[PDB]
């Protein structure tokens, strides 16, 4: 069909495709026009459709594009938004698998990862550039993003805020491109002018570009703080939010057949900037990530693993630990005879002090873009250019010397976790969502109340690298639906990666080493 | 360990 | 292999050995060891009695079966009783006449006294760097071999 | 201790 397509595509049309991409792609027209009448958007921007019977796509999609010339090269940049629908079959993987001595195989649906492939954005770079006529056009790919099968297309106030974004993380990648200055110190460090932060224990989550659910412990906030002389506000109601970092607090297991067997990590799992600013760039994130490093100051991290009031039976109670300790038994911690002493106990013979510092990826997310840069730099064809990337992105913040606290010559930025990440939200007993990150080490061990060779078991399953993932994942699920009472409705995939210690430590030292330091303050012991 | 997956992406 | 633990031709014995496996290989024993500085099989010291019981059906069993678990069992916990007997079967020190002699009383309170004695032999040790040698010389020219097993 | 040697043959 292919050798036929060439020419016989091109003299006519036809109707036909998913039609929930023909609403979706109706609902964003008619978002995209209330948003040029009231002035939230200019009409520059046009909006393409990716179609399965044209394409042979898997998923379809809406793709937002902007252009311009660029030092004589027309470039087009693009974001698309894949559609999935639990109407539609797709053809699987046939996954031949080891398991010991007889090989066995598991079907399984591609995912968005799997659907999309280069040859997919080849084949949306070709798209595009016959919908605009821009047929030797250079694109962009601002990163992909992802509107789920599972919902009403009712809620117009993500899908405008999706179109809007959209249309800014091109207008930033088009910036890029042609040389726009990039954000440094040098604007921040004000005469009178320094910064401050607080790091948050709230129990409540934070929603993603779609209104799902985000699990964290610490919100970590970074505001501008002015001598109170004259300023700009005089005039204005105003803010001193400059970026924020959402981090969770992790334990792994690790038993020595000493140390305290659980040792914390920091996991990234948002970096966002202040809703002030509209741009997302490398520099912006490497800067925001100082914050995620400064949760870990004296023991503020621990606070994460406090009990907290009145619950009678609820899941990251550090309690839990107990079973996992000599004691092999719930610490009974939620009643008014635990003290502050027993819980500085359980941390003490139980928790290892310095945590390690980790993110998760998302090859689909709204940093993608820069995220994707990230995961590159943990190997592949690219690996020494995505670090490029990066360690450039440090230096120009600082003006250069990133290298004098990070040789990125001897030292990779992020190092691979190795057990992906398995991502998704459940409902709970009111029927809101919650985040699947929940069943984590205490989570695990008050789900299973004790039975240590369960939880020995869903331990194992995301531990051990070297069983097949896709057996890690039906495990997985399988631990989650009796772990929660069949409240899963399942999502997606993103990478995980280590930071190396020591390109955190530098990129805050390395930006310390100039310009303002940050105030510690808020202390609260 | 599936890394330089996606072209496009303008930051080389 | 008996020649090459010691002895008067024991230089001959390991000549012919390490020439066996350069015959396999084309040659390269010699990349991995010194077979002058490690001698292919050391004495094990306790030599072996050879000889097999009648088991309840009066079929043939090997005599060895009485090994440490074997004789843990037959002594019903008694550790002196096993001990005395371990003792037997480790010490070089005793003429192994003398250890022979409380083998076979071992044997007959036991084993049983349905025992038949057979041609007796000796024991060695292969040296480890004649083992890493066979091994990788095997697999280093290209002769590989898959494991059926390929996980338990 | 010792070891004796018998008459063996071809390979010596």
């Amino acid at each position: 069909a292919g050798n036929l397509n060439s020419i016989f595509q091109r003299s006519g049309r036809t109707d036909g495709g998913d039609a929930r991409a023909s609403e979706a792609l109706a609902v964003f027209n008619k978002l995209k026009e209330e948003a040029i009448a009231q002035q939230d958007l200019h009409d520059d921007f046009l909006v393409f459709r990716f179609d399965r019977d044209q394409n042979r796509v898997g998923y379809s999609a809406l793709l937002v594009v902007k252009r311009a010339a660029i030092n004589g090269q027309q470039v087009i940049v693009t974001r698309p938004l894949v559609m999935p629908n639990d109407q539609i079959t797709l053809p699987t993987k046939k996954l031949t698998i080891q398991n010991g001595m007889h090989q066995e195989t598991i079907e399984a649906e591609a995912d968005v990862q799997d659907v999309f492939t280069t040859q997919y954005w080849n084949r949306i770079c070709d798209s595009i550039r016959q919908q605009t006529g821009k047929h030797d056009a250079m694109v962009i790919n601002a990163g992909p993003t992802v509107i789920p099968a599972d919902f009403d297309l009712k809620d117009e106030l993500v899908l405008k805020q999706l179109l809007i974004k959209s249309v800014n993380l091109c207008d930033d990648m088009l910036a890029k491109r042609s040389g726009e200055q990039p954000f440094s110190v040098a604007m921040l460090k004000g005469t009178d002018e320094t910064l401050a932060a607080r790091l948050n224990f709230t129990g409540k989550p934070m929603h993603d570009s779609l209104g799902y659910p985000i699990r964290s412990d610490i919100l970590v906030s970074l505001n501008r703080v002015k001598k109170p002389g004259q300023q700009e506000n005089e005039f204005y109601e105003a803010e001193d939010k400059l970026n924020q970092v959402s981090c969770f607090v992790n334990l792994e297991y690790t038993p020595q057949p000493q140390l305290p067997p659980l040792t914390p990590a920091i996991v990234i799992t948002d970096v966002r900037q202040a809703e002030w600013l509209k741009a997302n760039t490398m520099e912006l994130y490497l800067f925001a990530l100082s914050n995620a490093f400064r949760v870990t100051a004296n023991q503020s991290w621990a606070r994460s693993l406090l009990p907290q009031l009145g619950k009678v039976k609820d899941m990251r109670d550090i309690g839990a630990i107990g079973y996992l300790s000599r004691l092999a038994a719930r610490v009974e911690t939620k009643t008014e005879t635990f003290t502050d002493q027993n819980f500085a106990e359980l941390l003490y013979n139980m928790v290892r002090p310095s945590p390690v510092f980790m993110s998760d990826l998302n090859r689909f997310g709204d940093n993608a873009a820069i995220e994707n840069v990230f995961i590159d730099a943990l190997g592949g064809v690219n690996q020494q250019r995505a670090v490029a990337a990066i360690i450039a992105g440090v230096n120009n913040l600082i003006g250069g010397g990133f290298e004098k606290f990070f040789d990125h010559n001897t030292m990779p930025i992020i190092q691979p976790y190795g057990t992906d990440i398995q991502l998704g939200y459940y409902l709970d007993g009111e029927g809101e969502k919650q985040d699947r990150r929940d069943l984590d080490v205490l989570g695990a061990l008050n789900a299973s109340d004790g039975n240590i060779q369960e939880w020995m078991s869903w331990y194992g399953t995301q531990c051990n690298v070297a069983v097949h993932p896709e057996l890690r994942a039906r495990q997985s699920k399988n631990f989650d639906r009796q772990y929660l009472g069949n409240s899963v409705t399942y999502t997606t995939r993103a990478h995980r990666g280590i930071w190396n210690p020591k390109f955190i430590e530098a990129l805050d030292k390395a930006i310390a080493s100039v310009g303002l330091t940050v105030a510690m303050d808020n202390v609260a012991q | 360990p599936q890394f330089g997956v996606g072209q496009g992406s303008g930051f080389y």
